[PDB]
């Protein structure tokens, strides 16, 4: 769900 | 097989990926293996093999899971950083980048968990503890069934005797899977995976003269890894039972 997604988006930027 | 521009470009990719792996992952397989064979004076782990050694050494399930999932965040960041170094990855649609990592990280975590395991047990507290396999298996249901399939995977995986050079290409192959649910543009992902697969195949022929079907056996292991990830969902159901707080804390460092 969106937790992991968010950490990944943060990480990608 | 010949030495040519093609093969040289593939050896150059392998090197590029090995270097980015080394920058991205502080705990390598070489370092893990060194700890497990007692080379590192620095880290001589306490062995937890039974309830008594557990005491000397210092839903319950859902709480464990909440724990390990949040502790995975460092690994997720390292793998994400590693992915940025794969040629073509940052040129993919952002949503696909995210989808590839969302599915892939679990597989990579289990892959790198194998590095911390032998037949006897697994390193915990970043190199400082060693939890035995049979102790974990001894615990009351459902906890006793949590780690045993990862040890089964890890023993079979570690018997392939991959090194970090090998693992860096393997992990990249995993990240670039064109079959993940919800991908938008499958083709550019497959294009990258094709290139990484070629690099892996060459790497394995050069690095592993003992086993001429290692390439296939290693691809089959992606099936195994996918199964372990998928089994976590089925364990949520088996679960729907008290456990020593110190065992709870240890489980929060596994996956
Ligand atoms: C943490 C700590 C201990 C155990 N254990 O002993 O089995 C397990 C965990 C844990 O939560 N592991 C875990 C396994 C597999 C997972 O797959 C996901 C996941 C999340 C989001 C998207 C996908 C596709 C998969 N998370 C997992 C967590």
């Amino acid at each position: 769900n969106m937790g992991l997604e968010a950490i990944i988006r943060k990480a990608l930027m | 097989m010949q030495l040519n521009p093609e093969s040289a470009d593939l050896r150059a990719l392998a090197k590029h990926l090995y270097d980015s792996y080394i920058k991205s992952f502080p705990l390598t397989k070489a370092k893990a293996r060194a700890i497990l064979t007692g080379k590192t004076t620095d880290k001589s782990p306490f062995v937890i093999y039974d309830m008594n050694s557990l005491m000397m050494g210092e839903e319950v399930a859902i709480r464990i899971f909440q724990g390990c999932q949040f502790r995975s965040v460092e690994a997720v960041q390292e793998i994400t950083e590693y992915a940025k170094s794969i040629p073509g990855f940052v040129n993919l649609d952002l949503n696909d980048q995210v989808t590839l990592l969302k599915y892939g990280v679990h597989e990579i975590i289990y892959t790198m968990l194998a590095s911390l395991m032998n037949k006897d047990g697994v390193l915990i507290s970043e190199g400082q503890g060693f939890m035995t396999r049979e102790f974990l298996k001894s615990l009351r249901k459902p906890f006793g069934d949590f780690m045993e399939p990862k040890f089964e995977f890890a023993v079979k995986f570690n018997a392939l005797e991959l090194d970090d050079s090998d693992l860096a290409i393997f992990i990249a192959v995993i990240i670039l899977s064109g079959d993940r649910p919800g991908l938008l543009n499958v083709k550019p992902i497959e294009d990258i995976q094709d290139n990484l697969l070629q690099a892996l195949e060459l790497q394995l022929k050069l690095n592993h003269p003992e086993s001429s079907q290692l390439f296939a056996k290693l691809l089959q292991k992606m099936t195994d890894l996918r199964q372990i990830v998928t089994e976590h969902v089925q364990l949520l159901q088996v679960i729907k039972m008290s456990l020593h707080p110190l065992l709870q804390e240890i489980y929060k460092d596994l996956y």
